[PDB]
């Protein structure tokens, strides 16, 4: 299913690698505007075995990056797909994680859906034809358990491809108690940066379809309500004025293009 | 120094500012990362299958000591022009990451690849951004990339739907619409193959011979630096003024173990002056605080030159219990330092005074200093004395509810009020 | 200092700036003139007296209570309760007290020279002329102080504005009570008002903002690859660095020119205000002023100035005709 | 212009000319402020003439120190000098008043 | 307004000018001070009652 | 920007922009002095009132 | 648009420029300082030998 | 007037200049930054082969 929500104030990272304290520095970049539209998405898959077929996967546009937020039990969401034109006519991205590993490729992948027959590989591409770049190492996401589901982890990702150097800004905020995107402010820091060289305007995600649960089905659309537990938001070039805490973190930042007061 | 800073052999009473004093560095410390594995540059430069321009091969450089002087024998080097980073002292820089892109182009377009260049290749096959830092190597490869029949191994695009952003690839085999006429893989008339033959012949003259080009892209933006030049790392010193060269960032100042909390992806720090305040030692991952030398202004308090040749130096806003006394040859810029800094020391809120002693008496003060202190020439037998300014003659009245004071005689006094009313009119 | 603010400890950049001519000796002369001008402003405003007077050991003025304006020995700065209140009200930024984070940041040669008259002798000047004006009236503004009783001086001040002595000598208790109430409530007004010392606060804040903008101007590429001379001189080559550094310098020099040009105009304004305050002292403090609506509103009686951060505050005592009644005249 | 050639002489002349023009701008800007100051002083001197010279001034400590009697101005190079004649109560004696 | 008076609706020129630092926020502050100063002049001269 | 290419267009723009910015600086500097004079005259008029 | 074509020696291929003085640039073909347009130069040793 | 004559490689023919750093320009022949005069360079492959 699909539903809408209000991003409130969220999606602010450190543009630069310079340490600041009690500084009101401002900077302009692909920032998620405050109080914007963030769209839920859900992959209903409880009757997949009883025929039916999922039939629930769109091609999310990527224009000027994508903001990502989700709450998975352990590893429900593993990776993403970027690129354009889908077919081997043009390249694509295959960011995907496993255990303590990440493998990403810029190879001309032709596919149709996003499964991997795991909870393995394949099912998400059929062309290792003219691959250009490969990457490995530590995964973006480190799971931490509070011994219960009340402390739902929130995994805030911001993706950018300005002249390569893929942005994987990530942070863990397990203080959530059930409310969707709770009121408050958090900073956001990168992990890895590497150019890929590709015109990206398509975006998709990977779900652990071989064993899925809690996927209600309905006809919710056009600003309706529906449980999806998976967030996507688009960035636009925005000037941001950031307050750096005396310790060095970010306490609060104000947009420069939303309200006259801002 | 006063007679020099104001061009006159005669100096009258007053306090004059001359220059500052800086503690000179003792030694230079370099902390380039402890790498030795020379990254492969020969494999990039001297190859036999240089990719075509339309599909430029991009090569990543990782932790390495790259000496940009052993590559001069790797290529003919027809042109080694470079951008903001200059190849002269390029071995003294530390890069976050270095990228080399290698391809082949024609002679007339060897200068076409550049920031903000518009044409066929620079717009449709390889575009460099305006803010691009790094530089392009170009040399003729006519002797190798020549075919008597035809060198049909290189390609370049000609037709695209729109322009191209910088630093990406448009490697694709589709059919150009070239109008509303629809075509489906036919590649017939009105729909031309975007890649067309790029054959090379040895008989071609200059401007058409193949020009194998490798362009190095740098990102020296202040960030964790890896690729670095062959500069020997020295021992680290704290609490002493040195000329640090941390990852290509030079400067002067004292370095203290800092209480900063640089996040693992943070390397350099910034105050509200847009200058580096804290740095991370790359060979130790320890955070260092950068504070400049114990500088300060210097003011010379002197009477009229035809009253004496003795002056009193007052340093601006600096306690005379640390640096003003600290002095050595080639350690402080003011070499007039023959002043003892141990005789006649007057600590003042405006910075300490050297050359004058405190007098408990208070008189009308001639040469202003600040914080209620003025120095003046007094006969002991002549020396400069700094005292507290006398506000005025102490006086008391005899206020009484029933008493009154009344004058019985008067004095007529005539004063002068000098008031300028005009200046020298001028025209230029 | 142009050398440090323009080319931080760089020999080649100092050599590059030396060719610019006497383009910063003039800059130093301008700011030295501004500094000596500020010292002259303060001394001209406050040092209107030749001798320092002391208040009598007893404090009786015919019911008049000057406790809030006369200095108290209990406080360690020897300032009046209202004078100290003015100091507390003005959040001073810097005063040059051997600082060795905004002010500490300025390792860029931007130093604040402390004023010649510290705020322990300006208070002495204020107390001296207060004793003069409350024990001798205007007589100490002409020659030697003529000791006269305060009720007599007040009746003389009333005679100055056409009220005659009998009014004061028949209403002295009422006048003393009214004066004490006004002196009591002026401190409360100053304390509880949102911002009354707006002029002094703006005077401090304008200089603070000018210095902050000068500091922030140190990073403007001005058409250069970077705004750091050390990185430019580690990256480029001397000939290419020459123009690049010079371009960054001419930009920085123009930025400093803007600061000194604004400071010249601000100092001219402050000198105009200081001349106004000096005339105000000489007229209102050292005698009665017949100028209407000059020393406060209403008919003027006298004034008491109070030491204030980078300024002076007058306490104009004025006669207001209050409630009135209609009559028939010919 | 004898050494260089027009192509690069132009930009050299442009750099020299903008530097010299900014130098002249600085002089003119300082002259404007100095002339504003001199006009303030001239207005003060004109008021001083009108008040002290053309009559007695009751303003205290305006026309000299002490009670003012009259003044005599004297021409000075680029200025005016006043000779304020003032009454000073001189020596005094204490008394008893009621 | 520095942006319009200096780079008429040109994005690249606005980006070039942005690097010049706080070199026109100060310019705006000076003229805003002049405007409020003119208002204060008029009100101080006339609103004596 | 229609004729030149970014590399030299930028420096040309930089030269034009610094010239125009200094021209605006001159106007603002003159306005500051003129406003100081007008404030002096307004103070004189207020005292006169 | 006006195109002028001729042949010159190698050492003087850069001599044809606004404000250049020498033999050809002063006696045979002089370009004005304010000249707008540009010069195309290529070797023709294979044909003109 | 002083003339200095030597021979160098092609990739370093532009290396001799005021403030250039490398092998020859730093270890064999360095020209000062304030150097006035100019350098003449031509290929001598036909003779020095
Ligand atoms: C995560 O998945 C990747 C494939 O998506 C796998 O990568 C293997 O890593 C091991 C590590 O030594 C190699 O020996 C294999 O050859 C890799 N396989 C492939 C297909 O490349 C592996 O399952 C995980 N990655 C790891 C463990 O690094
Ligand atoms: C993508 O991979 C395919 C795999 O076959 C390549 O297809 C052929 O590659 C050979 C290379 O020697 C060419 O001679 C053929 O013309 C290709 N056949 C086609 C394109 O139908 C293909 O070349 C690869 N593409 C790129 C850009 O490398
Ligand atoms: C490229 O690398 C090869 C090594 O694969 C080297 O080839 C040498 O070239 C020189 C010059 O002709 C010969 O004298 C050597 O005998 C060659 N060695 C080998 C092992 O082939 C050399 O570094 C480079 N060659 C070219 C032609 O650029
Ligand atoms: C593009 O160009 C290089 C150099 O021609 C190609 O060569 C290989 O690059 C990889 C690194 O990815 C090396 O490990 C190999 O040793 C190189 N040679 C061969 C024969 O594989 C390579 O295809 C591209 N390099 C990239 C993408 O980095
Ligand atoms: C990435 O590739 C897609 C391929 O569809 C481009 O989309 C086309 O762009 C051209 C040029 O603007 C136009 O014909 C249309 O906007 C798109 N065509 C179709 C058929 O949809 C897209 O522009 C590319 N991205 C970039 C940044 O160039
Ligand atoms: C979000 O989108 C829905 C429909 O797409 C619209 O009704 C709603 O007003 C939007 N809200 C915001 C804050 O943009
Ligand atoms: C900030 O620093 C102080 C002292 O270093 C510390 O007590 C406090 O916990 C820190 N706050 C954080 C880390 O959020
Ligand atoms: C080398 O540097 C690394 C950090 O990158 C660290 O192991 C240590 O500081 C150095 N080790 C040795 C053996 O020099
Ligand atoms: C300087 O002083 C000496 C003695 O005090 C005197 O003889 C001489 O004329 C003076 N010179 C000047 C220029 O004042
Ligand atoms: C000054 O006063 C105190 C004690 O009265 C002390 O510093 C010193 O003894 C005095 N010095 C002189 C020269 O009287
Ligand atoms: C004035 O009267 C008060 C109250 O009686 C007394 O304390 C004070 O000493 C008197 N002053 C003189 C000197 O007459
Ligand atoms: C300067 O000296 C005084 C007197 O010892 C001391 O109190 C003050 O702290 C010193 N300044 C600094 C910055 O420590």
């Amino acid at each position: 299913t699909q539903s809408y929500t209000n991003s409130f104030t969220r999606g602010v990272y450190y543009p630069d690698k310079v340490f600041r304290s009690s500084v009101l520095h401002s900077t302009q970049d692909l920032f998620l505007p405050f109080f914007s539209n963030v769209t839920w998405f859900h992959a209903i898959h409880v009757s997949g075995t009883n025929g039916t077929k999922r039939f629930d996967n769109p091609v999310l546009p990527f224009n000027d990056g994508v903001y990502f937020a989700s709450t998975e039990k352990s590893n429900i969401i593993r990776g993403w797909i970027f690129g354009t034109t889908l077919d081997s006519k043009t390249q694509s991205l295959l960011i995907v994680n496993n255990a303590t590993n990440v493998v990403i490729k810029v190879c001309e992948f032709q596919f149709c859906n996003d499964p991997f027959l795991d909870v393995s590989e394949l099912r998400v591409y059929s062309s290792a034809n003219n691959c250009t770049f490969e990457y490995v190492s530590q995964p973006f996401l480190m799971d931490l358990e509070g011994k219960q589901g009340n402390f739902k982890n929130l995994r805030e990702f911001v993706f950018k491809n300005i002249d390569g150097y893929f942005k994987i800004y990530s942070k863990h905020t397990p203080v959530n108690l059930g409310r969707d995107l709770p009121q408050g402010f958090s900073a956001l820091e990168p992990l890895v940066d590497l150019p890929i060289g590709i015109n990206i305007t398509r975006f998709q995600t990977l779900l652990a379809l071989h064993r899925s649960y809690l996927t209600p089905g309905d006809s919710s659309s056009s600003w309706t309500a529906g449980a999806a537990a998976y967030y996507v938001g688009y960035l636009q070039p925005r000037t941001f004025l950031l307050k750096y805490n005396e310790n060095g973190t970010i306490t609060d930042a104000v947009d420069c293009a939303l309200d006259p007061l801002s | 120094e006063t007679k020099c800073t104001l061009k006159s052999f005669t100096v009258e009473k007053g306090i004059y500012q001359t220059s500052n004093f800086r503690v000179q560095p003792t030694e230079s410390i370099v902390r380039f990362p402890n790498i030795t594995n020379l990254c492969p540059f020969h494999e990039v430069f001297n190859a036999t299958r240089f990719a075509s321009v339309y599909a430029w091969n991009r090569t990543r450089i990782s932790n390495c000591v790259a000496d940009y002087s052993v590559l001069y024998n790797f290529a003919p080097f027809f042109a080694f022009k470079c951008y903001g980073v200059s190849p002269t002292k390029l071995n003294d820089l530390c890069f976050t990451n270095v990228y080399a892109d290698s391809f082949v182009i024609r002679g007339n377009e060897v200068s076409q690849i550049a920031p903000g260049q518009t044409g066929n290749i620079a717009d449709y096959n390889y575009k460099l951004p305006d803010d691009f830092t790094g530089c392009v190597i170009a040399w003729n490869s006519n002797k190798l990339d020549s075919k008597v029949s035809g060198n049909y191994n290189y390609l370049y695009r000609l037709f695209r739907k729109s322009k191209l952003k910088p630093f990406e690839r448009d490697i694709s085999t589709e059919i150009y619409q070239a109008g509303n006429k629809p075509c489906n893989g036919v590649a017939g008339f009105n729909c031309y193959f975007p890649l067309q033959s790029y054959g090379f012949r040895p008989t071609y003259g200059v401007g058409h011979q193949p020009y194998r080009v490798v362009v190095l892209s740098f990102e020296l933006l202040h960030a964790p630096a890896t690729v670095c030049g062959p500069k020997k790392s020295t021992n680290l010193v704290k609490n002493k003024c040195v000329n640090f060269n941390f990852n290509g960032l030079t400067g002067t100042g004292v370095l203290t173990e800092s209480n900063k909390k640089f996040l693992p992806f943070q390397q350099f720090g910034r105050d509200i002056a847009d200058t580096t305040d804290a740095v991370r030692d790359p060979q130790t991952l320890e955070i260092l605080d950068i504070t400049p030398c114990s500088f300060g202004g210097v003011s010379v308090i002197t009477p009229g030159t035809n009253t004496s040749n003795q002056v009193a130096v007052l340093y601006q806003d600096v306690n005379c219990t640390e640096v003003p006394v600290a002095i050595h040859a080639d350690q402080l810029t003011p070499t007039w330092r023959v002043y003892s800094t141990g005789s006649n020391v007057f600590q003042t809120r405006a910075g300490c005074l050297i050359g004058a002693e405190y007098v408990n008496n208070s008189y009308e003060c001639d040469i202003p200093i600040g914080a209620g202190i003025c120095a003046s020439y007094q006969t002991q037998s002549q020396s400069i004395i700094a005292y507290t300014m006398s506000l005025g003659a102490e006086n008391s009245v005899a206020y009484s509810n029933n008493s009154i004071a009344i004058p019985t005689n008067f004095t007529i006094s005539v004063t002068t009020e000098i008031l300028p009313v005009s200046m020298t009119k001028t025209s230029v | 200092d142009c050398t440090m603010y323009i080319c931080g400890d760089s020999t080649e950049c100092s050599n590059l700036l030396l060719q610019y001519g006497s383009f910063c000796t003039q800059l130093k002369r301008a700011l030295t003139g501004i500094a000596v001008e500020q010292d002259k402003n303060t001394q001209e405003v406050f040092a209107q007296v030749k001798q320092i007077y002391k208040t009598p050991p007893i404090k009786y003025f015919g019911g008049f209570n000057f406790s809030q304006i006369l200095p108290d020995p209990s406080k360690p700065s020897k300032r009046s309760p209202i004078e100290d209140l003015l100091f507390n009200k003005v959040t001073l930024a810097d005063a040059g007290f051997i600082k060795q984070l905004i002010c500490a940041q300025k390792f860029n040669g931007l130093t604040v020279l402390p004023p010649l008259l510290t705020d322990e002798m300006i208070a002495q000047y204020t107390s001296a002329l207060l004793a003069g004006t409350i024990t001798s009236g205007w007589t100490f503004g002409a020659g030697p102080a003529l000791q006269i009783p305060f009720p007599m001086q007040m009746a003389y001040r009333f005679n100055g504005i056409g009220v005659t002595q009998n009014v004061l000598y028949e209403n002295q208790k009422l006048i003393a009570n009214q004066f004490n109430s006004a002196i009591g409530k002026i401190q409360d007004s100053l304390s509880s008002t949102p911002s009354a010392l707006g002029k002094l606060q703006d005077v401090v804040n304008h200089n603070a903002q000018a210095l902050n903008t000068l500091v922030k101007q140190l990073s403007s590429k001005f058409g250069a690859i970077s705004s750091v001379l050390n990185d430019i001189l580690s990256r480029l080559d001397p000939p290419e660095a020459e123009v690049q550094i010079d371009r960054l310098i001419t930009g920085r020099l123009q930025s400093l020119q803007t600061y000194v040009t604004q400071q010249l105009i601000r100092a001219a304004e402050i000198r105009a205000s200081a001349n106004l305050a000096a005339t105000k002292m000489s007229e209102c403090v050292l005698g009665q002023s017949k100028r209407v609506d000059f020393c406060g509103k209403g008919y003027h009686l006298m004034s008491f100035p109070q030491s204030a951060p980078h300024g002076v505050v007058f306490l104009h005592v004025t006669y207001v005709p209050a409630q009135e009644k209609n009559f028939t005249t010919a």
